[PDB]
């Protein structure tokens, strides 16, 4: 029997037996994260998780993975978002985030919450996961500032959102990508991801070492010189930290 | 003016 690997741009990868349909179906499929450790072993159907266990990546040889379940009953399967459903299971943390980052009162003056890192790893480590609902970029657009806190662009025609009450981690924290602050001198940037479990989203990847317990930050990137209007589109807190950043050095 | 979400 053979086994075919498939790795995404962002790291990740499907691994296990194709059928004669040469598709990525059985029981004994699953999804390895970027670390090439953590990983979802189980049911797949053509690549897509029905119910995925977490297991740890031990060993391969000659292409052949080795994993061992990890205790615990946690299922995961496919559960992508619509335009008014998060998650079906909204409490139920990623697995790879879990063991990287963590909320807390953030570092930055008056911003609230923030999302720090467990560990230190080196430079373009995938560390959190944005996920949310799919709306319309002309949604968005349409509507106050005050409701588009935590709205991501994913492409040119969805954007992803955390609206309330899910912005709070006691109502959602499957994902915890929204939790990260802004910084002009970020130590992250938001990439594409496709998640076995969140499907095409964006995350929170590093961009040089972080250490543990330091504060992972963002450029949240707004329109500063937008074409038909002489003002910098994004909400007041950004705008001041704007100023003070191009007067600061 | 138009876009309300981060990423540039
Ligand atoms: N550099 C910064 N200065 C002040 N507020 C910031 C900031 N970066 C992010 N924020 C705040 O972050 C919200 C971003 S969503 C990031 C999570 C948020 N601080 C929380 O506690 O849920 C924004 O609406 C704004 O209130």
């Amino acid at each position: 029997h053979g086994v075919c690997w498939i790795y995404y741009p962002d790291g990740g990868s499907l691994v296990g037996e194709v059928n004669e349909d040469g598709e990525m179906t059985g029981e004994k499929i699953a999804y390895v994260y970027p670390d090439e450790r953590t990983a979802l072993y189980g049911k797949f159907i053509d690549g897509e998780m029905i119910e995925g266990k977490l297991a740890t990546l031990m060993s391969t040889e000659e292409g052949r993975p080795h994993f061992e379940l990890m205790p615990g009953n946690s299922v995961y399967h496919f559960d992508k978002s619509t335009s008014s459903c998060i998650s079906t299971n909204a409490l139920l943390p990623d697995p790879y985030e879990s063991e990287r980052v963590y909320v807390a009162e953030s570092l930055i003056s008056s911003a609230g919450e923030g999302l720090f890192s467990k560990v230190a790893v080196g430079p373009n480590t995938v560390m959190s996961f944005y996920n949310g609902v799919r709306i319309t970029h002309q949604e968005v657009d349409s509507r106050d500032w005050a409701l588009n806190g935590n709205t991501l662009s994913l492409d040119e025609e969805t954007v992803i959102d955390v609206p309330e009450p899910y912005n709070h981690v006691s109502k959602y924290c499957a994902s915890l990508g929204h939790k990260a602050n802004h910084s002009f001198t970020p130590n992250c940037i938001y990439d594409m991801f496709v998640h076995p479990r969140f499907g095409p989203i964006k995350c929170i990847r590093t961009l040089r070492a972080v250490e543990a317990d330091e504060e992972l930050t963002v450029a949240y990137g707004y329109d500063h010189s937008p074409p038909g209007k002489s003002g910098p589109e994004a909400p007041e807190w950004y705008q001041v930290e704007l100023k003070a950043f191009q007067a600061t050095q | 003016t138009p876009r309300r979400s981060k990423s540039a």
